[PDB]
């Protein structure tokens, strides 16, 4: 493979940021290209050629070259700026792409808001309870998501989206919801959903 | 007679990017094998047309470039490709009969201080057309405030030149680039091989 | 503009063929090559293939060989990768770019390494479980006493397969304090989704609530009211 460190480089606001392609074999006096992939979009290119940029590429983007390894410039770090970026190369095997390197700026830290949804009257009819945590606006994304019966810990069905997907305000949301039969509902009087953002660990509590 | 190809590859100076400087060679004939011989070109990159074919060919009239950058823009002078050189400095046709040779000219063209005789266009308001040359010096207005001829804040010079080091990198050193246009209009060959 | 177009996403049973096509606009089809990339979910990306649109020549990586098969139709501009016996690793997104090739002195035809433009990507979901309808359940209006300004009104969009299914509140009338949380694939390969909106507690009363859920797939739409409890 080609060496692409690290997995997440992290730069403030205003900072220059550096990313790192080194091979031996595969760069052999070869071209090496950079790209850049925003979250759930197809790659666009950067830099071709670790020196040559093609258009609708700002200035900020600059790139160098150092025998077996090359980098990826941002003098001026935006939050557009934010993506994963890729170096890519020929060698004696087919065209070779980096593991890729994240780039994370700081921002605003938010509160987590949840809300507790208590399982619906049909579904009860069904026969089949649902009982729903929803977790927006919560930025540094990290979250983990605990459902406590009576003040005991249940691991029995929480299924959560533990994949935080971040909203278009940029702030990270989750879902998590614990599937439980009808019964037990009815037969534990207090079921709660508690999460730990940061320190901040938020209960809320619904019963039947 | 015989074409003068020699001469656009052995000319003593070349031009700059900022206006590239092309001859129409016509009426000759030209040995292609005098090109593929020399092992001085770095770049031999033939686009539309197979090299081997040439000789064989017969052309309507055979354009010469000539036109110096630095050696990663190099990449740069070919079809379909997107730059600062490439879109606005000379451009290659996305249908493009022709071939681009390109070699280092660090021994002739770079100085201790700096050759900055040879120049590139930093700034342009369109992209250039295919086979176009602007040598217009007007400040960029790049502010909503004109520029009324002084470089100033959202105010830019249309041209910037390249600092050629011989302790540059090669990147940064200078290469010497001809381009090769073969143009075969609905009219008689006047360019062809010998074989 | 140069403009690649890829097919839509294909949600397709272990062991079928995947068909993925990507239109080509804008440049001569003829005189540059497409090649195949593919990102699993969260992963990098890998390089399956070269096709060449004037040769028709075909190059293909040694992992994905075997399975992958690339071919061109001039007339069309559109390029087809067709892969088959998916495994369940096989699901990703797969892209198509453009490389120029050019010719060596010798005569002999090379790829430039440069990936110049992109398609948009076409997902292939590779699941066991076949096509289940959607069953929304009303979250409803949970007056907690918590607050006059906030309440809680959602919808649980569950058991549905496959994705995606669109959610939208009173026709699009309701766009504000609309948040649709992400998808959970479960245990069961089944979907599930959760939608709510923010709505003052005196509009319970004044105004009704009602979530427009459409499942393509199913061909299914389910437009649930939210009564208070
Ligand atoms: C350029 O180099 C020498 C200069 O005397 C000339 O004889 C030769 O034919 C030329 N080579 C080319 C045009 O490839």
């Amino acid at each position: 493979v080609m060496t692409q460190s690290p997995g997440t480089l992290s730069l403030s606001p205003g900072e220059r940021a550096t990313l790192s392609c080194r091979a031996s074999q595969s760069v052999s006096s070869n071209y090496l290209a950079w790209y850049q992939q925003k979250a759930g979009q197809a790659p666009r290119l950067l830099i071709y050629g670790a020196s040559s940029r093609a258009t609708d590429i700002p200035d900020r983007f600059s790139g160098s070259g150092s025998g077996t390894d090359f980098t990826l410039t941002i003098s001026r770090l935006e939050p557009e700026d934010f993506a994963m970026y890729y170096c890519q190369q020929y060698g004696g095997s087919p065209r070779t792409f980096g593991q890729g390197t994240k780039l994370e700026i700081k921002r605003t830290v938010a509160a987590p808001s949840v809300f507790i949804f208590p399982p619906s009257d049909e579904q009860l009819k069904s026969g089949t309870a649902s009982v729903v945590c929803l977790l927006n606006n919560f930025y540094p994304r990290e979250a983990k998501v605990q459902w406590k019966v009576d003040n005991a810990l249940q691991s029995g069905n929480s299924q959560e989206s533990v994949t935080e997907q971040d909203s278009k305000d940029s702030t990270y949301s989750l879902s998590s919801t614990l599937t439980l039969s009808k019964a037990d509902y009815e037969k534990h009087k207090v079921y709660a959903c508690e999460v730990t953002h940061q320190g901040l660990s938020s209960p809320v509590t619904k019963s039947f | 007679n015989l074409c003068p190809f020699g001469e656009v590859f052995n000319a003593t100076r070349f031009a700059s990017v900022y206006a590239w400087n092309r001859k129409r060679i016509s009426n000759c004939v030209a040995d292609y094998s005098v090109l593929y011989n020399s092992a001085s070109f770095s770049t031999f990159k033939c686009y539309g047309v197979s090299p081997t074919k040439l000789n064989d060919l017969c052309f309507t009239n055979v354009y010469a470039d000539s036109f110096v950058i630095r050696g990663d823009e190099v990449r740069q002078i070919a079809p379909g490709q997107t730059g600062k050189i490439a879109d606005y400095n000379y451009k290659l046709p996305d249908d493009f009969t022709g071939c681009v040779i390109a070699w280092n000219s660090n021994n002739l063209d770079s100085k201790v201080g700096g050759n900055y005789n040879y120049l590139y266009r930093l700034f342009r308001k369109s992209n250039l057309k295919p086979f176009e040359r602007d040598i217009s010096t007007e400040i960029y207005q790049a502010g909503s405030t004109p520029c009324n001829g002084v470089e100033g804040f959202n105010c830019y010079f249309p041209l910037q030149s390249y600092g050629f080091q011989p302790t540059n990198g090669v990147g940064y050193q200078p290469y010497r680039v001809v381009v090769l246009s073969f143009e075969l209009l609905h009219a008689p060959a006047t360019v062809c091989g010998p074989k | 503009q140069v403009q690649l177009v890829q097919s839509g996403a294909e949600v397709k049973k272990p062991g079928a063929s995947v068909k993925v096509s990507c239109k080509a606009s804008g440049y001569t089809f003829t005189r540059y090559a497409m090649h195949w990339v593919r990102q699993a979910p969260g992963q990098s990306l890998e390089c399956m293939g070269w096709i060449n649109a004037g040769n028709g020549n075909t190059k293909y990586s040694k992992n994905f060989q075997g399975r992958v098969t690339i071919t061109r139709d001039t007339s069309a501009n559109t390029v087809y990768m067709e892969l088959s016996s998916l495994r369940s690793e096989d699901t990703a997104v797969y892209y198509c770019a453009r490389d120029l090739y050019y010719y060596d002195s010798s005569g002999y035809q090379h790829i430039n390494y440069q990936l110049d433009y992109w398609g948009q990507g076409t997902l292939v979901t590779v699941s066991s479980a076949s096509t289940k309808g959607p069953s929304v359940f009303p979250l409803a209006p949970s007056s907690k006493s918590t607050s006059g300004g906030t309440a809680a009104l959602g919808c649980l969009v569950k058991d549905y397969f496959p994705e995606p299914v669109t959610v939208s509140w009173n026709s699009g009338a309701l766009t504000s304090g609309v948040h649709t949380f992400p998808a959970v694939l479960q245990s069961s390969g089944l979907y599930s989704l959760s939608s709510v909106v923010t709505v003052p507690s005196s509009s319970l009363g004044t105004q009704t609530y009602i979530c427009n859920v459409n499942h393509k797939p199913s061909n299914t739409k389910v437009d649930k009211r939210v009564e208070p409890k």
